[PDB]
RNA sequence: GUUCUUUGUAAAGUGCCUUCGAAGAGUCGAGUUGUUUGGGAAUGCAGCUCUAAGUGGGUGGUAAAUUCCAUCUAAAGCUAA
RNA sequence: UUGACCUCAAAUCAGGUAGGAGUACCCGCUGAACUUAAGCAUAUCAAUAAGCGGAGGAAAAGAAACCAACCGGGAUUGCCUUAGUAACGGCGAGUGAAGCGGCAAAAGCUCAAAUUUGAAAUCUGGUACCUUCGGUGCCCGAGUUGUAAUUUGGAGAGGG
């Protein structure tokens, strides 16, 4: 929920309903980034996942 | 195309064997493409109108698609343009009206 | 001012014209120049032959299309059409036009031809430094002369048909002047219904 | 490829999106110091076009520039001369806003090299240049095969001799009937054409 | 050369070759052509009627030869044909093996009428022919094609 | 011309088959002012106002509406003689 | 309470870089008047002098948003032509190019936009070592707000 410029980004609920995906807008830039390892990441999201 | 082999005229030119080359993928450069079809749709119905075009389709509700056109092609600058403007905003009001 | 019986002359000095005169004393210099480097650039070109193979091409507008010219490069359908990639003629002495176009089977034809002639008279010796050696000659293009086509015998049969051929150019340009007139006044005719 | 959509986003510059961006955005940039270093492009797909990449040795400087005509810098209006030259307010400069955005960026970073520079924002009294310039000395630059021409000594201040993008541009020079002058080179076609050559046997 | 020149004779004579009254001076008169129209206009109507004014249609971007018709008169024509073969022709005239004269690879682009041929057949070919030119040919038994 | 080497099971070229084929925006373009040009109802540039499109767009040396045609593929870049 | 991130600083932090000179030729900006028009203001001088900024051994231009209207041509540059011509101009004085043709030299191209996604495969630095314009290993940092490969419209991509 916060990206800068917010343009990169303000597409992807739009973009995700019309593609029939399941988004979230989560509290952490930085907080995805601790998830794959890195400063920050905008995005993150599993598309396979163990059975 | 079938020239004539005279020297002037409705076709003037000297007759040779024809060979239609093949074309070249230059010649399709303001070419479509599924891609940017879905995403120039999509941009759209994120970002919504502009205040010209919301004063566009007022106008062409109103008065006609006439006096809408020139409003238009004063706007953007050029008959052809303005009548292009119109049409795109046409499909607009179909997909709002009989929605 | 202005006097006597004399042509009207417009002699453009009035500019400090002085401070840009370029006369060429270096002429016989710069072609002495001009060849101690040629002949140093087929030295170190080793049997190269210092200029590319240059295709045959017609030769634009009504003045000039009557000859036949020395065109660019060879296009790509000249090139496949001879059996050969374009990325390949190059490493060797064969220019190729990207851009330029082939509408003239006749042209084309004595192009792939020029092509293939070309390289039936070329050696070219593989990667490593063992080689027939060669003497490098030096031209191809005094090796591979554009000559102009045939179009005609020298002489032959006597055919006429009463057709005028001033009232044919006369009839041919009358055609050309009116044709929008006569399809406008048929256009008219095109809506007379009822 | 968010790419995509950054581009066409951006070209709707009247939505209300982009017009709630465009005046949130103007008043910071006009806050910061006229000339500063942007932490990055506010326009990562259009850095990208222009030859920006995410490495290091890309910079990217923002800068204001003031907007409008060149008033003749004249005494008190004064022209001393025939009246056609005695214009003082109505005469524009020959070279771009961004043109004066980028020597300007550059003449700060001397140590780098202009490669580029995209308009991002503008008020009635400045217009907004990020500037992409390239170190190259930095030897991520020097080994990029794509990048080392840059680091060339003939493309010293690029900008300052309108080599850039918005120099060739002003500068005129394109193919075609309509660049006649300009296109060698305006003052070179000129000199040029207004050369009289004169051979050993007179022609 | 300078030593075969008036202004060596001239030397001692004060005043060069140019009078004592009358000066040689700067531009008497004005530079170039000022006043055609006033203290010059008798030259310049006489020895140049015609000088100032327009008249007729202007042509942007004219292309010289996009008017390529250079003329070729039948007072000539068998000029066309090498010397020697020309007798060949000349003494056999047929409309069996007439020789075929392509005007256009000589470099014309239209044969006008002027002169007399003699009565032996030719096959012309051209970009245009004046009427003569054709009613000339054809009266020594020879044609006109019309090429490109 | 030697001579070590270290490359290889990795790189490249060509035939047909099919489905595709992303192509640069406050730009192009328009108005206007100024300047420049041989460029003339406006040759390039530049200021402010308007501001596109995707069988699009630019050119096509007389403005405009309409119908065609021809030629390239802008708004990012390198390069010896 | 501890650890990130973003932004913004500081240090004689670690290694670098810019300035100034020259300036014949070169890339831009800025910019006259004398003078010509037998006066003069548009025009001319001149897109010149002077002023300013920036390069190199050449600079710039350059692989077409070109020329053309042909039977078409095919990056750039320059010379011979075009041509004192088309056109501009108190249509006055005066100005004034382009296409084709011959020649010199020749040479071509790469990014942006694509999911590597079964593996960021890319890079600066530090440190050790060595056969040191660099190599390898290791550590930190850069980087997914995108570094490589791949493709650049002449195409080309993915599957058979
Ligand atoms: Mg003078
Ligand atoms: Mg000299
Ligand atoms: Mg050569
Ligand atoms: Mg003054
Ligand atoms: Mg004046
Ligand atoms: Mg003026
Ligand atoms: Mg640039
Ligand atoms: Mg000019
Ligand atoms: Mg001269
Ligand atoms: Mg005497
Ligand atoms: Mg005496
Ligand atoms: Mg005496
Ligand atoms: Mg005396
Ligand atoms: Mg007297
Ligand atoms: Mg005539
Ligand atoms: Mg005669
Ligand atoms: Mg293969
Ligand atoms: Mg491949
Ligand atoms: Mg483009
Ligand atoms: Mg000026
Ligand atoms: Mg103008
Ligand atoms: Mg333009
Ligand atoms: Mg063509
Ligand atoms: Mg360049
Ligand atoms: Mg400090
Ligand atoms: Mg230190
Ligand atoms: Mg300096
Ligand atoms: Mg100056
Ligand atoms: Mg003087
Ligand atoms: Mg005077
Ligand atoms: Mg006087
Ligand atoms: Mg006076
Ligand atoms: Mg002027
Ligand atoms: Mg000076
Ligand atoms: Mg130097
Ligand atoms: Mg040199
Ligand atoms: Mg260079
Ligand atoms: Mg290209
Ligand atoms: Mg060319
Ligand atoms: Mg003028
Ligand atoms: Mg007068
Ligand atoms: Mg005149
Ligand atoms: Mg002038
Ligand atoms: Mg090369
Ligand atoms: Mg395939």
């Amino acid at each position: 929920n916060d990206v800068d410029p917010i343009e990169l980004v303000v597409f992807l609920p739009a973009l995700c309903k019309k593609m029939g995906v399941p988004y979230a807008i989560v509290k952490g830039k930085a907080r995805l980034g601790t998830l794959v390892n890195q400063k920050t990441s905008a995005v993150a999201a599993l598309t396979e996942v163990r059975a | 195309t079938v020239k004539t082999g005279i020297a002037i005229g409705l076709n003037k030119g000297k007759k040779v064997t024809s060979m239609t080359p093949a074309p070249k993928i230059s010649y399709k450069k303001g070419a479509a493409s599924n891609r940017t079809k879905f995403v120039r749709s999509l941009v759209r119905e994120i970002a919504g109108l502009s205040p010209y075009e919301r004063r566009l389709i007022d106008l062409i509700r109103n008065s006609g698609e006439k006096r809408a056109r020139k409003v238009a092609k004063k706007r953007l600058g050029s008959f052809t343009r303005a009548k292009a403007k119109v049409e795109e905003m046409n499909n607009i009001i179909a997909a709002s009206r009989r929605h | 001012a202005i006097s006597k019986n004399l042509p009207i002359l417009k002699n453009h000095f009035r500019k400090h014209w002085q401070e840009r005169v370029k006369v060429h004393f270096d002429q016989a210099g710069k072609k002495v120049s001009r060849r101690n480097a040629r002949a140093t650039r087929a030295a170190k070109i080793a049997p190269r032959p210092l200029d590319l193979l240059r295709p045959v091409v017609r030769a634009p507008t009504v003045k000039y299309n009557r000859k036949v010219r020395a065109g660019r490069g060879f296009t790509l359908a000249e090139v496949k059409a001879a059996g050969l990639t374009a990325a390949y003629a190059r490493t060797i002495g064969i220019a190729v036009d990207h851009r330029r176009q082939n509408r003239n089977q006749e042209i084309f034809d004595a192009n792939v031809q020029r092509l293939k002639e070309y390289q039936s008279k070329i050696i070219v010796f593989p990667r490593n430094g063992k080689a027939p050696e060669a003497e490098q000659v030096l031209s191809a293009a005094a090796t591979f002369p554009i000559a102009q086509p045939a179009t005609d015998v020298e002489a032959r049969a006597v055919q006429d048909n009463g057709e005028s051929a001033f009232r044919t150019l006369r009839l041919a340009r009358s055609e050309k002047k009116f044709r929008g007139i006569r399809e406008k006044r048929a256009r008219e005719k095109a809506e007379a219904e009822a | 490829g968010a790419y995509k959509y950054l581009e066409e986003l951006q070209r709707k510059k009247q939505s209300d999106v982009l017009r709630f961006l465009q005046r949130v955005r103007v008043w910071e940039y006009r806050q910061k110091n006229v000339i500063h270093r942007a932490a990055r492009p506010t326009r990562p797909d259009k850095a990208r076009r222009l030859g920006y990449k995410a490495k290091q040795g890309f910079v990217i400087y923002r800068v204001r520039v003031r907007r409008g005509n060149r008033k003749r810098p004249v005494p008190k209006g004064a022209t001393y001369g025939k009246p056609t030259n005695q214009g003082v307010n109505e005469l524009k400069y020959q070279r771009s806003l961004r043109a004066t955005a980028e020597e300007r960026v550059g003449r700060r970073a001397a140590n780098l090299r202009v490669l580029n520079s995209y308009w991002v924002n503008q008020d009635s009294t400045y217009k907004y240049f990020e500037v992409i310039l390239v170190d190259p000395q930095h030897k991520a630059i020097r080994r990029d095969a794509r990048y080392n021409w840059i680091c060339d000594p003939v493309h010293k201040h690029r900008e300052a001799r309108g080599l850039t993008a918005t120099g060739k541009k002003s500068r005129g020079i394109n193919k075609g009937h309509k660049f006649n002058n300009t296109k060698a080179g305006r003052r070179k076609t000129w000199k040029r054409q207004n050369t009289l050559s004169l051979w050993r046997y007179r022609k | 050369p300078s030593r075969f020149t008036k202004t060596r004779k001239h030397r001692g004579h004060v005043s060069a070759g140019k009078g004592r009254i009358g000066k040689h001076r700067k531009h008497p008169g004005g530079r170039g052509m000022a006043g055609g129209q006033h203290h010059h206009r008798i030259n310049m109507d006489k020895y140049h009627p015609g000088y100032f004014g327009k008249v007729g249609m202007r042509y942007f971007h004219k292309q010289q030869a996009h008017f390529w018709k250079p003329v070729l008169n039948l007072d000539k024509l068998w000029t066309l044909i090498p010397e020697d073969k020309r007798d060949q022709y000349l003494k056999s005239a047929s409309k069996e093996t007439a020789p075929v004269i392509d005007t256009l690879a000589a470099g014309y682009g239209k044969i006008l009428g002027k002169g007399r041929i003699p009565n032996v057949p030719v096959i012309v070919k051209a970009r245009f022919v004046s009427k003569l030119a054709e009613e000339k040919i054809r009266a020594a038994g020879g044609v006109v094609e019309l090429i490109a």
